[PDB]
């Protein structure tokens, strides 16, 4: 748990620059 | 300036842009998640070929329908 993602790229939710 | 949906990521407008540079380039591998191909925001139409499918367009709304992933 916790460790969600720093994964999106191509829009859906916040950013992927982290 | 918002040339298409978004360059690397989701959040904002390409910080570097002039023409909707629909750049379907893989370099060799294509190391980001799974690019949804061409978006642009760069300068000129200097090559547009090789293993780089570039749909460089200087239109106003180069970004047809706000669909990214879809299903």
């Amino acid at each position: 748990y916790r460790g969600w993602k720093h994964w999106v790229y191509y829009t859906c939710c916040p950013d992927t620059p982290y | 300036i918002r040339c298409f949906i978004t360059p690397d990521i989701t959040s904002k407008d390409c910080p570097n842009g002039h023409v909707c540079y629909t750049k379907t380039w893989c370099d060799a591998f294509c190391s980001i998640r799974g690019k949804r191909v061409d978006l642009g925001c760069a300068a000129t139409c200097p090559t547009v070929k090789t293993g780089v499918d570039i749909q460089c367009c200087s239109t106003d709304n180069c970004n047809p329908f706000p669909t990214r992933k879809r299903p």
